[PDB]
DNA sequence: AGCAGAT
DNA sequence: ATCTGCTTTGGGTGGGTGGGTGGGTTGAGGCAATT
């Protein structure tokens, strides 16, 4: 084992640290006073911001008293600081200011014994990390921080999977992607404890590996003098664990060079970061990229490839009411005004269902698109996706819908037992999954939103509706709204779609300046109010629309009576119309359901679909 | 024991002078007779 | 004579240095490797390290370092790894396979495993044509140890690189990029151009202007909101049997920088989009980029585009449609980038188009699938007096061609590693590459109206099409006066390009 | 390297 | 108490006279039954 001179030492780097945390001012010094909170149990984390050392290092050099680099040793070589940190605070940790249960602590008392028993031996210890109540951890270099001192941060500067090489390993560094697979919180050993059946004490050995070998005899003083064979036994009471969890970062799509796949790369987590991180997430995480030797045969078979992980240190997260919301819900379209409508309506979905006889009435607005291909179906349901915050977008998923408005895109596609999966929900408002594996039951009051292709990819004049819907009669009947969209060529329309869509080509912006489109934001705020509200219905009311009904029925089997009637009205046409009124009243925001609400949801049922079919 | 063997209860018996021996069953958790003659059986 | 291919590298060549020259068909995943670590004895205080060998990382034979840290010093002091200290290296093994086309007659051909380290780890991908040096060695006991009984089994081989070199961007000159302006000043630039494209086909003038507007592409466009318009023009050519389809398909195969080759009865959906595997290196889960993943930010060829199934269409539909591919397999979510134009030609139901039947009969492909072409193109071979003898004179004067420092009557069969006038192939290349990498065209108001009134036009008129009028047609004729502007280098797009793009799309739609 | 056996 | 000796992970640098109720799980291609 040859050796070497590196620029390095330890014991003046030692001393700096020591400096700088007794020292350090931005009241009393800021680590003083965390390490204060940190005795007094009250606290169980302590993150080193770069900055603060960054800051004490200039300060000590403006004063004149020039010492190491602290932070670039930190970044070079960050595994080793942790230990030299950790026994720094050991060290200076001040004594408790408020009394508290030492008894009520297993550990207190074991160390009471020992020190009882080694008394009486002289008369005739233990790991520091078994005894730490803390985890440290080590905050970047901010970029503005180093910036304002005139230097590089290499801890801060954000990386993809792919730039993070062989010669980054035992650096301070920083991942940038989304996660995509996070694993349960498990206890990961850190110090075991054992006991003598025979000599009475204890033993406690130390774990950095992904396996140990169990103590099976004891070595107590006691034993080796008396040579009484007293095997050694774990305890899991008295032994120490820290919050293991183990995660996974992808690239982002942005980040992957061209003919390329995105990579992955593990982290793990310990102590108060678990938690942290899910799936789904955007992250810069900040960690000690190191190996993880094999150990065993293993290692002799593997060679000198070796795995990587990130050991996770700083997580950073990445972020006339009608008629306006209707024409805010998509700008970058020419406006369909009764259809925005009955899409805002479905994303409201007022009801009350509250039936309480054996079941209820349905609690969801179901919306079905059906038009010739060119029509803005896929922006409108992409928009209404994005919008609803439990929004799912398919193609022909329906769990994380669950309760929220569902989004099928090429609905007539779908094979056939998918239909019967809807066909299921629609009816039962359920999931049922019948496997020798599993048999999980989960409850679904979801809303469907469906776009689809009459039969012959465009509807025809000559046949009727229901011969160019290719779904069965029922899945339309059950429907609350179904809205046909037709392209019928015209000089004045489609000059000015031309002109609409070749301005969002030429600038990127909406070419609309007659009004001005709400924010986003209040509208989602405003749809969730409403949602939250719950309005009521009288008898008046009640009356109304049941004369509403009556007409309705009877123009519907006269229509019938010919072959160009999509469908006679039935009671769940009568539901769906008392569904829309009630969501009505809840935009409103009023309890009782005015008949202006009703008379609007025999409109817009009324312009859903005879309004295009006459033309 | 009424218990399963794995439920793991662990006692600390004193001698006349204060040192403490550590045996394991539940029969121990409750009788001294029987602690002893399990520290006897375990050598 | 050390130049071969893996065909030619036998044991003769064993502890040589031997270029290489081939295709990249696989590439592991790049994990670092030990060399060297440092440790530190508190107690002491003095560094230590420890220097490890491999049969891949040295030439010269030594005896095996497994990667265990040390722990104890000599004396018994306890020593902690000083990571931040320690020497890790890059490693990579790419398999280089023998070109198809050189290969000989019947057999398949082969290939060889190739090691890279440090500096050379990420240089290749998949479908890239390379040149490697390096040395040729053999490694292991090759069952001379007792364990393995086999007695007829064989040494490993592989070839450590030294260098790697490509052979897909041509480089450009001051006097290439003179001449290449000299000549987009000229006021017929687009005919030269499109003339110059497979002079060996007779007629055909529009499919070759819509293939070198394809060449040049559009602009890509992605919007706040997330609206991504796509600056890609895709092509579908329909018509009778021996209309020169195949041979244009090949002609852009040919000269298109990146260009993938594929099939209807020969591909598969997986085979299209990416395959899960396993690392022989790492033994890691991991995805394989299929045909169209491949030719990112390119062109791919499908020959037979009517004789795929259903399942394999859904996979193209889904790449067309959102220009990227979603895969869920064996516990593996990510989306991969498929930026590519599909370029594609089909026969008719009946193998011959019905000019009675109107065109849904006469094309088995479903309406959202044609939808996403830009260029639909029915080519019919018309019988004619005039046509057959110009065309039959061509075939023969092309079918008399003999290549210079040949005899007539001898059948058809490198020095170096480190390294009206029809405008010849490479220049071809070289204005295509300057143009699509040096030029963005910008819309303006002229172009606006222009386009403007040939949509309302076509869109409401009696006569009747051979596809159908949508929005889609006013995004596909912004896509084309964008190409046509790129062809003139030009920052701009103006009425001429408006004009151009509208009178190619009236052919396409109205003959 | 941990454990299973013969002198 | 010391000296002598075998075998892993999991994987094709053990195999198919050990098999697949001992795990290594997608991809392609052929066949019967279903259409
Ligand atoms: N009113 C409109 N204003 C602007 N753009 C529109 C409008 N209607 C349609 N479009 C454009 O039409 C193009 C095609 O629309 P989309 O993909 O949403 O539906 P579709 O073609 O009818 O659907 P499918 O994929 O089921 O055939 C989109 O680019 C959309 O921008
Ligand atoms: N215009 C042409 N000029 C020269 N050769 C031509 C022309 N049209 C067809 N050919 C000849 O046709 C032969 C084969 O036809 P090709 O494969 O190009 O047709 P295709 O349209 O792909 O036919 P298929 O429907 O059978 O796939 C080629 O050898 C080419 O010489
Ligand atoms: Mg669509
Ligand atoms: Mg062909
Ligand atoms: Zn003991």
């Amino acid at each position: 084992l040859p050796s070497i001179q590196l620029p390095v030492d330890y014991n003046n780097l030692f001393n700096e640290i020591t400096d700088f945390l007794v020292t350090f001012k931005q009241k009393g010094p800021k680590y003083m006073a965390m390490l204060q909170k940190v005795a007094n149990r009250e606290l169980n984390s302590v993150i080193i911001d770069l900055d603060d050392i960054l800051q004490y290092q200039n300060e000590k050099f403006l004063q004149g008293t020039q010492a190491d680099d602290l932070v670039s040793a930190i970044q070079q070589n960050a595994n080793h600081f942790t230990e030299l940190f950790c026994r720094a605070i050991d060290n200076n940790m001040p004594l408790p200011t408020k009394e508290i249960d030492y008894k009520d602590d297993v550990l207190d008392v074991i160390l009471n014994q020992r020190r009882l028993r080694n008394e009486r031996m002289l008369s005739d210890l233990f790991p520091p990390n078994l005894t730490r109540r803390y985890f440290l951890y080590f905050k970047p270099l901010s970029q503005n921080c180093a910036r304002r001192y005139r230097k590089k941060a290499i801890s801060s500067k954000p990386l993809s999977v792919r730039q993070i090489k062989g010669d980054f390993l035992g650096q301070l560094i920083t991942v940038r992607g989304i996660i995509t697979r996070v694993s349960d919180v498990k206890p990961a050993v850190e110090v075991i404890a054992y006991t003598c059946d025979q000599c009475g004490y204890e033993v406690f050995q130390e774990v950095n590996s992904r396996t140990f070998t169990p103590l099976s005899e004891c070595t107590s003083e006691e034993c080796s003098q008396n040579q009484t064979k007293g095997q050694l036994f774990m305890s899991t009471r008295a032994s120490k664990f820290s919050a293991f969890q183990e995660c996974k970062i992808q690239e982002l799509s942005q980040q992957v060079p061209v003919g390329h796949i995105p990579r992955s790369l593990n982290i793990h987590v310990n102590g108060t970061l678990v938690r942290s991180l899910s799936p789904g997430d955007i992250v810069d995480v900040t960690g000690i990229f190191l190996p993880a030797p094999y150990t065993g045969f293993k290692a002799l078979k593997a060679g000198l490839l070796t795995e990587t992980y990130l050991e996770a240190q700083f997580v950073r997260q990445h972020k006339d009411v009608y008629n306006r919301l209707a024409k805010s819900i998509a700008p970058e379209i020419y406006g369909n005004l009764d259809v925005k409508k009955a899409l805002l309506l479905l994303l409201v979905g007022g009801v009350d269902k509250r039936v309480g006889d054996g079941m209820k009435i349905r609690g969801d607005i179901n919306v079905c698109l059906m038009g010739d291909p060119g029509v803005a179906k896929s922006q409108l349901l992409k928009a209404i996706c994005k919008i609803s915050p439990r929004g799912v977008y398919t193609t022909g998923a329906l769990v994380l819908a669950d309760n929220g408005i569902c989004c099928i895109d090429e609905f007539d596609k779908m094979d056939e037992s998918d239909r019967t999966a809807i066909h299921e929900v629609m009816e039962q408002q359920t999931i049922s999954i019948s496997k020798a594996g599993i048999n999980t039951t989960l409850n679904a009051r979801t809303s469907i939103l469906a776009a689809a292709n009459p039969l012959y990819g465009r509807y025809n004049p000559r046949l009727s509706p229901l011969d160019n819907i290719n779904l069965p009669a029922a899945l339309l009947s059950r429907f609350d709204i179904l809205f046909l969209m037709l392209d019928i060529p015209s000089r004045d329309d489609d000059e000015k779609l031309a002109e609409h869509v070749t301005y969002v080509h030429m600038h990127n912006k909406q070419p609309d300046l007659d009004f001005t489109p709400v924010e986003p934001s209040k509208m989602r705020e405003y749809i969730a109010y409403a949602k939250t509200k719950r309005p009521v219905m009288s008898e008046a009311v009640n009356d109304y629309v049941v004369q509403a009904y009556i007409r309705l029925r009877q123009d519907s089997k006269r229509e019938m009576d010919s072959k160009f009637s999509f469908g006679q009205a039935t009671p769940r046409t009568l539901l769906g119309i008392i569904r829309l009124s009630q969501a009505l009243a809840k935009l409103r925001l009023a309890d009782m359901v005015d008949i202006d609400d009703v008379e609007e949801a025999l409109r817009l049922v009324r312009v859903s679909k005879e309004s295009l079919y006459q033309e | 024991s009424a218990r399963h063997s794995r439920f793991g209860g662990l006692l600390s018996i004193q001698t006349p002078d204060k040192t403490r021996l550590t045996v394991s069953g539940s029969q121990a958790l409750v009788d001294e007779k029987i602690a002893l003659q399990k520290l006897d059986d375990s050598k | 004579a050390h130049a071969l291919s893996p065909r030619t590298l036998t044991a003769q060549h064993l502890n040589k240095l031997v270029s290489v020259e081939g295709i990249v068909t696989k590439t592991s995943l790049v994990r670092p490797k030990l060399i060297r670590s440092v440790h530190y004895a508190a107690k002491t205080g003095r560094f230590h390290y420890r220097d490890y060998t491999d049969a891949t990382t040295t030439l010269t034979t030594r005896i095996p370092t497994p990667a265990i840290y040390p722990t104890e010093d000599t004396e018994g002091n306890k020593l902690t790894t000083e990571y931040g200290y320690s020497t890790f290296i890059d490693h990579q093994r790419i398999t280089v396979q023998e070109m198809p086309e050189m290969a000989p007659a019947g057999q398949l051909p082969r290939s060889i495993d190739v090691i890279l380290d440090d500096d050379l780890v990420d240089k290749t991908k998949p479908g890239d044509r390379v040149n490697v040096v390096g040395v040729f060695k053999s490694l292991g006991a090759g069952g001379m140890n007792q364990s393995n009984s086999n007695t007829l089994i064989g040494f490993k081989t592989l070839i450590l690189g030294n260098t790697v070199y490509p052979l897909a961007r041509q480089m450009l000159t001051d006097f290439d990029i003179r001449n290449i302006n000299k000549l987009s000043k000229k006021k017929d630039i687009f005919d030269i151009l499109s003339q110059s494209l497979a002079p060996s086909i007779y007629g055909h003038d529009h499919i070759k202007k819509a293939i070198l507007l394809m060449l040049m592409g559009g602009v890509e466009k992605n919007l706040e909101n997330g609206s991504h318009l796509r600056g890609d023009i895709n092509i579908l050519m329909v018509g009778d049997p021996s209309t020169a389809k195949s041979q244009l398909l090949r002609f852009v195969l040919n000269t298109a920088s990146l260009a993938i080759a594929t099939t209807g009865r020969g591909s598969s959906g997986v085979g299209l989009t990416a395959a899960v595997t396993t690392d022989r290196e790492t033994g890691e889960r991991r995805l394989e980029a299929g045909a169209m993943v491949l030719a990112d930010r390119g062109v791919v060829c499908i020959d037979e585009f009517d004789k795929m199934t259903d399942v394999d269409r859904v996979a193209i539909h889904e790449v067309m449609e959102q220009q990227t591919v979603t895969i869920a397999k064996a516990g593996i979510h990510t989306t991969l980038n498929a930026r590519c134009s599909v370029i594609a030609a089909a026969n008719p139901v009946f193998g011959q188009y019905d000019v009675n039947r109107d065109p849904h009969q006469n094309i088995a492909l479903p309406d959202s699938l044609l939808s996403r072409f830009d260029l639909l193109f029915v080519v019919t071979d018309d019988i004619n007096e005039i046509r057959d003898r110009s065309i039959s004179e061509h075939v023969l004067r092309t079918h008399r061609y003999l290549p210079p420092g040949y005899l007539e009557g001898e059948p058809v069969r490198s020095l170096a590693v480190g390294e009206p006038k029809l405008v010849t192939i490479p220049f071809l290349r070289k204005y295509v590459q300057y143009a699509k990498e040096r030029v963005i065209p910008q819309l303006t108001q002229e172009a606006i109206n222009v386009i403007v009134k040939n949509y309302t036009d076509l869109r409401n008129d009696d006569n009747t099409k051979k596809s159908p009028i949508t929005a889609r047609t006013l995004e596909t004729l912004i896509r084309l006066a964008t190409a046509h502007a790129k062809v003139r280098l030009s920052k701009t797009v103006n009425k001429v390009d408006a004009k151009v793009a509208a009178n190619l799309l009236r052919f396409a739609l109205l003959g």
